[PDB]
């Protein structure tokens, strides 16, 4: 009902492209782009939108004449009149104003720090149903000011930017208990085993296995739940309510077509009942929606939850590399009401790293392969800068710690940086990069080398 | 001084202990330091041993070797449990 | 030595980008 | 009185210095 600090909510419009609805919502991508852009609800049954670059959480609402007190040197409740510290539910950043323009318009993004009015944002409604200081609820539409640029959080024509003009905003909330089903969440699947999807040098690993060994507790055993219904995504699950379900590490969705087999698809296959899954308690063929963060239903470690399609009706079982493939069978065995174990944060994290890792140097290294033609001359798809952005990025999350560590703090960092090297080792994306190290071995300095003029620099 | 060397070598993984017969001496010298009224000042003489340890960090030394040896039952868990 | 009196002096500034010298030279010369 | 008005002169707009040059001739 209401809002306060620490609450999950997004940012959308539908900007009227010749009397369309185009519900775009605000999503930012971090760890290799400081911009933000937009991302498509309007065909949410086909077109599945990500929610994970798009969320956010409200770290605070303080006053104005409070933020200028301490920029000199509970949980509470929103109001009309407040300088809000919008933080990115992913990456952790914090949105702010960019100095930048693509007019003396302004552009948005993320930032490292939380210092400046560049990541403070006053909140006026534009509504005189509703008037200032008094208490924020659902639904309530907003023109969002900045504090630096002194700009209203403008949209135009698709660009997020900060201008001198204002644009409405819908707010909608996502989520606000430990050990249960959350929407959103990343999550293993206990078997005996686990459920698992090939390894790489590919197949396009669309096919799938169950597994036990260390390869649950590696990379490509994480799924992350996402649920059809758009507001309030981040609630408790329940059984029955719809889910499609996107792979994280290989970037693709679990789509089923019984006619052929299980699919590993991108977005635009995974339709409503291409990938409509439930969880059901038993395996029999017996709410819907709730505006609400829901009741905790399903617990994590002792939890029967049978995998059946709506479209089809089937029964998800193994067949008989340990290569069980699961396939959606009518009845299955009795080993289909499987066991949960969630997965930890900066896993996650990493996992969304490296789906968005390798969509760049696939770009780069086709980049290149159009360039290794002997004549082309008009191959501008070919990333440098955000290459740059994300390689500094990537240099700075295997950082080492410095000796100025407490030592209790410096393992738990050394304990960061271990994992975080072993899943980028069997996920083999040394040899990713070793590929590029190929490919940018052609030449002493190239192309039309203008915009390949850093291309000393990249290298080292 | 002394029980923060064994913290830190509690906290660096090694993914299994080893001997240390440093650790398996400093271990039980420590735990060798431990009609109503000639009873009841013992109940203070050791309250006052008890207090000279674990307000020196030397609870969760205990606490944490145990938790770095997961399965091993060598002669390095069994000093820590009768310090414990 | 203010606060935000400078936030202004940006304002003002970041919608004239200079070219001045339209108006300094060109008509200083008739 | 400056702050008030320059804070109206974003929400209105109104090549400056191009066509600047455009009217010395027109």
């Amino acid at each position: 009902q209401f809002l306060r600090t620490d609450d999950e909510v997004v940012l959308q419009c539908t900007a009227t492209i010749h009397k369309e609805q185009q519900k775009l919502c605000l999503a930012a991508e971090g760890f290799g782009n400081r911009l933000c852009f937009l991302e498509s609800t309007s065909n949410s049954k086909n077109v599945p939108p990500d929610l994970s670059i798009c969320t956010f959480v409200l770290e605070q609402s303080l006053s104005v004449r409070a933020l200028q007190e301490m920029l000199a040197n509970g949980h509470r409740t929103l109001l009309y009149g407040h300088a809000i510290l919008l933080r990115h539910s992913y990456s952790g950043m914090y949105l702010c104003c960019l100095s930048t323009s693509r007019k003396l318009a302004f552009d948005v993004g993320l930032q490292e720090d939380t210092t400046g009015e560049a990541c403070w944002w006053t909140i006026h409604p534009a509504s005189k149903q509703r008037s200032e200081g008094e208490k924020v609820r659902v639904g309530d539409d907003l023109i969002l000011v900045s504090v630096s640029s002194e700009r209203y959080l403008h949209l135009s024509y698709l660009h997020v930017d900060a201008a001198f003009q204002q644009t409405l905003w819908s707010v909608a909330p996502i989520s606000s208990a430990q050990g249960y089903l959350i929407g959103g969440d990343v999550l293993r699947l206990l078997h005996g085993e686990c459920l698992t999807v090939p390894s790489g040098e590919h197949e396009q690993r669309r096919t799938v296995h169950y597994e036990g060994g260390a390869v649950s507790v590696h990379a490509r055993s994480l799924w992350r739940l996402e649920t059809l219904r758009v507001a309030w995504s981040g609630s408790h699950i329940r059984w029955g309510q719809p889910f499609r379900l996107r792979h994280v590490t290989t970037g693709k969705y679990l789509s089923l077509m019984e006619d052929k087999s299980l699919l590993l698809m991108d977005k635009e296959k995974a339709d409503v009942k291409s990938t409509a899954f439930t969880f059901r308690s038993s395996k029999e063929k017996l709410r819907k929606e709730v505006d609400g963060m829901g009741t905790s239903e399903i617990k994590y470690g002792d939890s029967v939850c049978f995998i059946q399609h709506i479209g089809t009706g089937l029964w998800l079982t193994y067949q008989s590399s340990i290569q069980r493939k699961a396939i959606m069978h009518h009845e299955g065995h009795m080993d289909d009401g499987l066991n949960l174990s969630r997965s930890q944060h900066e896993e996650s994290r990493t996992a969304r790293v490296i789906r968005s890792t390798v969509f760049l140097f696939n770009r780069f290294i086709r980049g290149l392969d159009a360039l290794s033609k002997k004549a082309k001359a008009s191959t501008v798809d070919l990333p440098i800068e955000s290459v740059s952005l994300s390689l500094q990025d990537l240099i700075g999350y295997f950082h080492p710690p410095d000796e100025h560590l407490e030592h209790e703090d410096k393992q738990n960092r050394l304990r960061a940086l271990k994992n975080r090297q072993n899943l980028f080792q069997e996920e083999g994306m040394i040899n990713l990069v070793l590929e590029c190290i190929d490919r940018l071995h052609v030449y002493s300095s190239v192309a039309g080398r203008e915009a390949g003029e850093s291309w000393k620099s990249i290298l080292n | 001084q002394l029980i923060l060397l064994f913290s830190r070598t509690a906290l660096t993984e090694k993914c299994k202990l080893e001997e240390d017969f440093l650790y398996m001496a400093y271990a039980d010298i420590m735990a060798k330091s431990c009609s109503f009224e000639e009873k009841e000042m013992e109940k203070q003489k050791l309250l006052y041993q008890q207090a000279r340890l674990h307000d020196r960090g030397a609870a969760e030394m205990v606490l944490q070797t145990i938790s770095a040896s997961k399965g091993e039952t060598g002669p390095m868990v069994a000093a820590t449990l009768k310090l414990g | 030595a203010k606060g935000e009196a400078i936030r202004i002096r940006s304002i003002l500034r970041s919608l004239i980008p200079l070219g001045d010298l339209v108006g300094v030279i060109s008509i200083a010369f008739q | 009185n400056a702050n008030v008005v320059v804070r109206l002169l974003i929400r209105r707009p109104e090549g400056l210095l191009a066509a600047m040059e455009e009217a010395i001739k027109i």
